[PDB]
């Protein structure tokens, strides 16, 4: 039953993802708890964000054909397209990444099997842009 | 959720 509602909310999440971006066809993977950090170069250390929640990797019916979002447990989400300017570095249970703006990030995973699996998935769908 | 004491990013990213 806990998983019935689980399946349910993954159905509703897809749909919510779609109302904000309709090129979206399906969720490729999701995780339990993840939390977002950003790197501050000036101060030279990591800094917490207000972002913490569930991570969804989804496919799109148009380039960029992949994206990922952290739906926050306030209402400010992380949204990130999977293009070739995205680069990753895995340091379990953290997943570091840089994007087009050159801003630096770390996704901490609670479950380190999620960390490995998503890291692998990303690497696959970065090789495909 | 770890204190902001994660590992450093690849040197070349900075």
């Amino acid at each position: 039953l806990m998983e019935a509602l689980s399946r349910a909310g993954q159905e509703m999440s897809l749909a919510a993802l779609k109302q904000h971006d309709p090129y979206i066809t399906s969720i490729a993977d999701l995780t339990g708890q993840v939390a977002l950090y950003t790197f501050c170069p000036k101060a030279n250390q990591w800094e917490k964000t207000d972002i913490e929640g569930t991570l969804f990797v989804y496919r799109r019916s148009a380039s960029p054909y992949h994206g990922f979002t952290i739906v926050n447990r306030n209402m400010h989400n992380l949204v990130e397209p999977v293009n070739k300017d995205l680069e990753f570095q895995l340091h379990e249970p953290f997943l570091l990444y840089r994007n087009a703006s050159l801003s630096i990030y770390s996704i901490w995973f609670y479950d380190k099997n999620d960390c490995h699996r998503i890291a692998k998935l990303m690497a696959d769908v970065v090789e495909e842009e | 959720p770890s204190p902001s004491v994660l590992p450093k990013p690849p040197s070349h990213w900075v």
